């Protein structure tokens, strides 16, 4: 059956990861594919990096990024940030990518969700979407949610399914860096719209809240500091889930 | 032990080159080549549609070339897409298959497609049991005799591990299963011998 996924988000900028990292056991604070190697072998069944690099270098940079971590990790992971047409995702994929990342760009020209899924296929697109209430409804936010697009998330989800995307990262702005749990009545919400996995990003704070999100509907939780800084322990993570009816994935 | 990984597609092949040669890593002289054309010990099937490869193979003279393999014991090993194309035909409707194992290929009940994501693997034996990265949306339909390993997807039981004698197939992606991806190349390997 498949597994409900815990999700590592390495938020990277120029090749490193960004605040480094408490796992002192390894020989990086902030190398992201020493690090995503190192998750790799405690646990984690999925990376997301996330790269900030001002364009003037990114592009060249994020291919450097997905070139080493290809020829190093042995679990799927996901390049995104900043990735704004085909020929940006097309060369990233082909360079070992196993799945991109688009937001902004999607919302924008959302027939480049079917243009990546008919050349790499509907499994390499994930669609980030960023949402937050605006007076009572969720409303989608691009440019790293600071627009607001006017855009309902419930119209944007069916969307997005309908345009060929295979995945959706759904990041609550509201819950965003709070440690004070995952946005489930988000989650709740979109469930129901589409059939499509559900990421459920921001607001992780501990292994309840991973519990709480899947409860909500969500088919993987993603986190970040809460990993990097050995707030919670991926294994423990996994029993307590396990323990909880939850189907995780354990070795 | 003369290792070979046919590298002519379709798909990225690399990440099981690199999967191979980490699981390699422990193993006294280990040699591994990207093949496309005669000269192996382990042969690699890989690939990421069932008409595109079953055509690379033709366009390179390797069906003979694994045909000999099989024919002389020596291990022969699907991957994938590889798994699919060991059998008479896949539903790439009127084209072949190797035939190498008696079955053939049928999509997934299921409403939800593609199989995407970690699923766990039962082994009759040898390999070990867990969870396994899937991506795809045809099964292999075969006798229980070349069942090798079971998964359940969507309520829908099928042999997401094959196997007639020395001839293998797996339709996970054992380079991208972590720790116990590893586990099961070596233990590929170390059937070999």
């Amino acid at each position: 059956m498949l597994a409900k996924r815990i999700i590592a988000c390495l938020d990277v900028k120029d090749g490193r990861v960004v605040k480094g990292t408490n796992f002192e056991n390894l020989r990086d604070s902030g190398d992201p594919v020493e690090l995503g190697k190192f998750y790799s072998e405690i646990g984690i069944d999925e990376l997301v990096f996330l790269d900030i690099t001002a364009s003037v270098e990114k592009r060249k940079t994020m291919l450097e990024l997905v070139e080493k971590v290809a020829e190093q990790i042995d679990i799927p992971f996901t390049v995104g940030g900043g990735i704004h047409d085909f020929e940006t995702a097309s060369e990233l994929i082909l360079r070992g990518a196993d799945k991109v990342s688009i937001n902004t760009a999607a919302v924008e020209n959302p027939s480049l969700i079917t243009q990546i899924a008919q050349t790499f296929g509907s499994q390499a697109v994930v669609v980030a979407i960023d949402a937050k209430r605006v007076d009572g409804e969720f409303m989608v936010f691009t440019y790293s949610g600071k627009k607001n697009t006017g855009i309902l998330l419930r119209d944007w989800v069916v969307e997005v399914e309908k345009r060929g995307a295979g995945e959706i990262l759904l990041t609550s702005i509201d819950r965003d860096g709070t440690k004070s749990g995952y946005d489930t009545e988000m989650i709740r919400f979109v469930r129901p719209l589409t059939t499509l996995p559900i990421i459920a990003s921001g607001g992780a704070g501990k292994m309840e809240h991973f519990l709480e999100a899947f409860l909500a509907g969500a088919d993987a939780a993603l986190a970040a500091s809460v990993f990097h800084f050995r707030e919670i322990d991926v294994r423990e993570l996994k029993e307590y889930l396990k323990k909880h009816g939850v189907n995780v994935r354990l070795e | 032990m003369r290792i070979g990984i046919i590298s002519v597609g379709p798909g990225n092949i690399m990440n099981l080159y690199r999967g191979v040669k980490r699981a390699s890593e422990n193993f006294e002289d280990v040699s591994i080549e990207l093949v496309e054309s005669p000269r192996y010990d382990l042969l690699f099937i890989p690939g990421v549609h069932f008409g595109e490869g079953m055509r690379r193979l033709r366009e390179n003279d390797l069906i003979d070339f694994v045909r000999k393999h099989v024919e002389d014991e020596r291990y022969v090993v699907g991957v994938c897409l590889g798994m699919q194309l060991l059998f008479e035909e896949s539903e790439a409707p009127g084209v072949k298959g190797l035939s190498l194992i008696e079955g053939n290929v049928v999509k997934l009940r299921s409403r939800r497609l593609p199989h995407m994501g970690w699923n766990e693997v039962i082994f009759k034996d040898t390999f070990p049991n867990g969870y396994y990265a899937f991506v795809h949306t045809y099964r292999a339909v075969c006798e229980e005799e070349h069942v090798l390993g079971t998964t359940e997807y969507d309520g829908e039981i099928f042999p997401s591990a094959v196997r007639k004698g020395r001839i293998l197939g797996f339709q996970f992606h054992p380079e991208a299963s972590s720790k116990i991806g590893r586990k099961l190349l070596e233990k590929v390997i170390e059937c070999s011998l």
